[PDB]
């Protein structure tokens, strides 16, 4: 009776540590990270589709301000805005900014169709200084200023544009704020201007307002930037008797949106990853990752952990 | 664990088991020697990687959300906008603990289980031929050469050819 | 030494695969489906109290367009609010429109108190052809069109309603939009216009937009409709100079508001449950469904997942 | 399972056990017979339904909320709707695939742990009268008719009966 | 053959019953309760810095209503709001009146700079029998009441202040709306008024609103408030023909803003918690609570149960 | 339990063992004794305590976040406020329910392991020279003096000092 055999298990020099309902330390043979906490420093232009707004932010872009040629036709999973962007145009703000800027986000194309407005007797394409084009005073290339005739004349406007298309129509359009009573009556004659847009279920009834604002490029005065949605089926109507700034048509809006709107500085280059954080795109398999709450795409979920293992082994005991 | 034999009656591990994560380990007239079990191995492997296989598996492939840093105060909506992304980190973050926590404790029972499986396995095999030691080593009754060992260890061991003179060594 | 006894377990011929943390398929001999993947195509009108709509919608039913009458000293649990709803009166709508309509759905009855408004020198019950009960011109039946005398006066109106009930007084209330100066003065005399509705903490003051609408039944037109609330204790001072829309009286708010609206097309049957989704009513005990995030009642929590199966059994493993 | 009874030394269940979970299977002089176990069983419905129940329980009775289709695009306010409700669905969705794969491994172990208490059960009935033959059988070292099995089955069976008879035919 | 030694555990009289996933009520020797159902009767004034509103709200302490003084340059990170708080100056409303209390709680502080206002011909300093101060008229003392000469004049106003400091302003301020147009004209010459406040990139523009509103504290007239954040780097300008009610300087704006606001009647006390409630602070370890969704620092999750016991022991088997 | 010690084999607990989770109790010709292990008791406090520390944890600071209570409805942003933190509260509520039954369900199971591997220590420690009864206690079939109980309960216990002595009385 002298034989022996002993059943046993595996052990390392140098175990993992890892949490349980327990123990918040307990050593085992081997583990693995379920938290990302590495990214790389570039946003991957593939799969996904990214557009490059450069100095044009997506507001400027679909305004058509210049600088923003280049997003003419584009299309985009993620468009990609820029802190630095700055505006070269005359001085504007959107009253519901961030709703105007997520629609054109979602959307995900700057498809323009361009249309001719028969508006009456008025002045067509004012430009302005503070918004210059190769030193040539310009305006926003999607909007057209309308300005009294050379008669002293501001005649009610008062135009119609039915939808029966098969796709949902963008209208922009905006209105003047004038600085003094003279640049009101020296620019649309009449005192107080008007605008009126509506559709069939929908209505935007602006009256201007005349005061000094601060000089931006050489202004002190505003437009603010409304929008209309026409759906088939639906037209809409453009009234006025002094201030707006009209349209040249509309953006097609897809019936499906599935785009979004991603803001950083982080440039552009040659990898490929399907998740994109404002710090730059992921390349991995964890479930989970700490860079940022903000992730675009095919990503792990945002925790606060910055490290969680999951246990691959047995509980290492060596010797 | 909650069988007590990984860190329980098994006192330590083996540095020496390079080829898996069971095994057994013997002495006899021959000499002494040390071999990986497939089974044990392969059934302890297999469960982790299930476990693998689910976590890392769904996309949550999200697009268009909502703002979630913000250059100034604005009030009634931006506290709201804060507060339900607040609200989705510590509840994932939550869901990420308990889960891992789950896991490891599944993962060290079902480890420490397959374990003792193994020790059962060869204790029946052994019948009234050998006695368990405590430690998990089994004092063997009979004269056990290599081909003895190894017909342990691939299952073919047969008790009955050893029984009369085991029986004879342990009670007298 | 030669009899024996054996310990086992049942199995089946087949048996179901469910999952587990460890394996994505494993057969276990009974399981139970955790998922409700049916629903009724009709929606059961017991326990829940459900009011249907049918051709009007919840906020033609508050104001009282032509064929609404049937909703009228209406209570529900649930309003069902049919998608074929159409608008049989003046084109309106509403600046605050699901807000509104959140709060009337949510008070859950239509309990109208009508009230004598000592309007001075101006005519009342005002009509039109785009509101047409039975071939003669009409209007909202809650409403009061207020218009010039005909001595073509309109003096400014200055009526205050004092709140001393035990309930809380909701006031609907709108102003009209005229299509001309024309028309503006044809109706109202003064122009602009201009309304004031206010109680002790709270104020709403609108000044009439005059413009082409598009068409709808023959109007370019349209009334914006506000509303006030006037808890007890409170009282409300409405104030006008032209172009008011006047309440005929207040709705009854309950204290204690505990319903909701759900807008489908799913016809009422015969079935009893206390489950509805816009898809129909579930009639299940499963604690999950994938047929619709919209569902009101006592319903199981809405899942993505098309199956998941809890085991009740064993491991099958036969022969 | 955690055990190993169940897909393990119990190679295969009994597709002819039809009015019970677990059971006994014999051979003596007499015949052969399958007979189902009451109390093992039973331990296991039970455990099964506490599940049932708890998990088949609790209203979640919701009414005003909010908006969660829509037409056409708004920006901001519908945003956070829709961002809103697709966190909700997904956490809660996350917690069925969770909550019924936990419960799915522990009933699996539950059921197979019931397995092993019953095998248990009678091999501390048997003493030395009896020895593991490994495959979740008892080879049974004395003559044990009918009532003798049933003796085993019902829980009456004295050892000290029949251990002159037993010990004599295991160590002669 | 005769020794015995058994293996046992301990039990007790009476146990604890506890849930698991297969039982309601299991029996186990000692249980750990983690809901906290208990509250203080007090608020905590340590070791987080409260401050009490008492009859004044966080608005009217803004505003500098009289009864507010006591909060000047008052720091907090939970403002203590009393429901019985009243006004006690001329009637006044807020147009997004819970993003501006939300703006002041959050902030944390009350550091109001003064700053001179070279308004042009127009008297200051107007004053009102609705907001009296030691039985004279008097006003909010951080705003500013415009009038016309004694000449009866009033300018149109021009006034700018830049801001090259190193934190972000708040400028409060507000317009009047008289109940007559005798009101208007004896005021303020001119009819209508206007204002209109703006910083490089925003805008407020304000038309005054002439009618009777409820009599409150002797008043019909009533001012609504607004308010313009301007950052460093840039300014502010105010632009006036009537009806302005001015600031008299701006309040400092943290950049890390870290406070809130708690309105509750409970009294302050002389314990020590950092959890507060609206029904006063808590003094616990546990993770969870059910005393109020309402809850401010470092405190226990809200949950519906009003108990959930923790197993701390085994299954108690007496005898 | 997974097991069967706690409410199974071991039929009840001891009320009178006041000073430990587990223990022994002993009857020889000396008379009788109860005496708690250390060891077990401790093996299942610091997993329990282990619990604690790691539940009753993390903070949860939270300050300016979003109006939850409402004198009047408003509509469409109230709704979203209110639908918000009515989500957030099922969500917690939902966690708080499922941890706790974790937790004791693993708690119990815990319990009933180190009961059960107390019992499996003593069995090992006695080797040939006892035999188990059924109900967790051990026939000694030796002479075992307070002395020889010790030794056993403290672990010094060697049974090949008494294994001739008890051999000859098992099987004779
Ligand atoms: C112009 O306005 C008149 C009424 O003022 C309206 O009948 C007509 O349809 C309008 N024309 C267009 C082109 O909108
Ligand atoms: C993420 O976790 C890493 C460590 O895993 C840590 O160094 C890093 O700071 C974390 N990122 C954060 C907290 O943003
Ligand atoms: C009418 O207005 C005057 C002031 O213009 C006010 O004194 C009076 O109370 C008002 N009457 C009603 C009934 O509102
Ligand atoms: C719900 O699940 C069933 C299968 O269980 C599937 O056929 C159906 O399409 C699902 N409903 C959805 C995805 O809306
Ligand atoms: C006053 O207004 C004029 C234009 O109307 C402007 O040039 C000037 O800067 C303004 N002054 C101040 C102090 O804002
Ligand atoms: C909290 O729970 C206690 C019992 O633990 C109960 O008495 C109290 O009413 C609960 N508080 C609620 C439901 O607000």
């Amino acid at each position: 009776g002298n034989p022996v055999i002993c059943m046993g298990h595996h052990a390392v020099a140098n175990g993992t540590m890892v949490k349980t309902l327990a123990d918040d330390q307990v050593e085992v043979v081997t583990a693995q990270e379920l938290v990302e906490s590495q990214n790389l420093p570039e946003l991957c232009p593939s799969p996904l589709r990214l557009v490059d707004g450069q100095t044009c932010d997506i507001i400027n872009g679909a305004l058509g301000s210049p600088g923003c040629d280049h997003l003419n036709g584009a299309e985009w999973d993620v468009f990609i805005e820029r802190p630095n962007a700055v505006d070269t145009c005359y001085p504007f703000d959107v009253p519901e900014y961030q709703s105007l800027r997520s629609i054109l986000a979602n959307n995900g194309k700057f498809e323009f169709i361009a249309e001719e407005f028969q508006w009456n007797t008025v002045k067509q394409n004012g430009k302005s200084g503070a918004c210059k084009r190769a030193n040539v005073n310009d305006f926003f290339n999607r909007l057209n200023w309308l300005v009294k005739s050379d008669g002293n004349a501001y005649p009610l406007q008062n135009l119609t544009k039915i939808n029966n298309g098969d796709y949902a129509r963008l209208y922009i359009w905006g209105v003047h704020h004038p600085s003094t009573d003279t640049e009101q009556t020296n620019l649309y004659k009449n005192n107080p201007g008007g605008v009126t847009v509506s559709t069939k279920t929908s209505q935007t009834s602006v009256v201007p307002n005349i005061g000094s604002r601060p000089l931006v490029r050489g202004q002190s005065g505003r437009v603010s930037f409304y929008w209309t949605i026409v759906e088939p089926g639906d037209l809409i109507v453009f009234n006025t008797i002094g201030n707006l700034i009209a349209p040249r048509g509309h953006y097609k809006l897809n019936n499906q949106k599935k785009s979004t709107i991603l803001n950083t500085a982080i440039p552009i280059g040659s990898c490929v990853s399907k998740c994109h954080t404002d710090k730059g795109s992921l390349s991995t398999t964890k479930p989970f990752q700490n860079i940022s709450r903000i992730a675009v795409g095919d990503c792990p979920r945002y925790v606060k952990q910055g490290s969680l293992k999951l246990a691959t082994g047995m509980r290492n005991i060596p010797e | 664990g909650l069988f007590g034999a990984i860190a329980g009656f098994i006192e330590n591990g083996w540095q020496g088991l390079i080829d898996g994560w069971y095994g057994f380990r013997h002495q006899n007239a021959e000499g002494t020697g040390t071999a990986a079990d497939l089974k044990s191995t392969q059934a302890a492997i297999d469960q982790i990687n299930g476990k693998l296989n689910r976590l890392i598996e769904k996309t949550n492939d999200k697009y268009h959300q909502i703002e979630k840093e913000f250059e100034q105060v604005e009030g009634r909506i931006q506290d709201l906008e804060k507060y339900v992304e607040d609200t989705k980190i510590d509840l994932w973050s939550y869901n990420a603990e308990l889960l891992v926590a789950l896991e490891n404790q599944h993962t060290i029972d079902v480890t420490d289980s397959e374990m003792n499986k193994l020790f059962e396995r060869v204790r029946r095999q052994l019948r009234e031929n050998a006695e368990d030691k405590g430690n998990g080593c089994f004092e063997i009754f009979h004269k056990c050469d290599n081909n003895c060992i190894e017909s342990i260890r691939n299952g073919t061991y047969d008790h009955d050819i050893y029984r009369d003179e085991a029986i004879n060594n342990r009670f007298q």
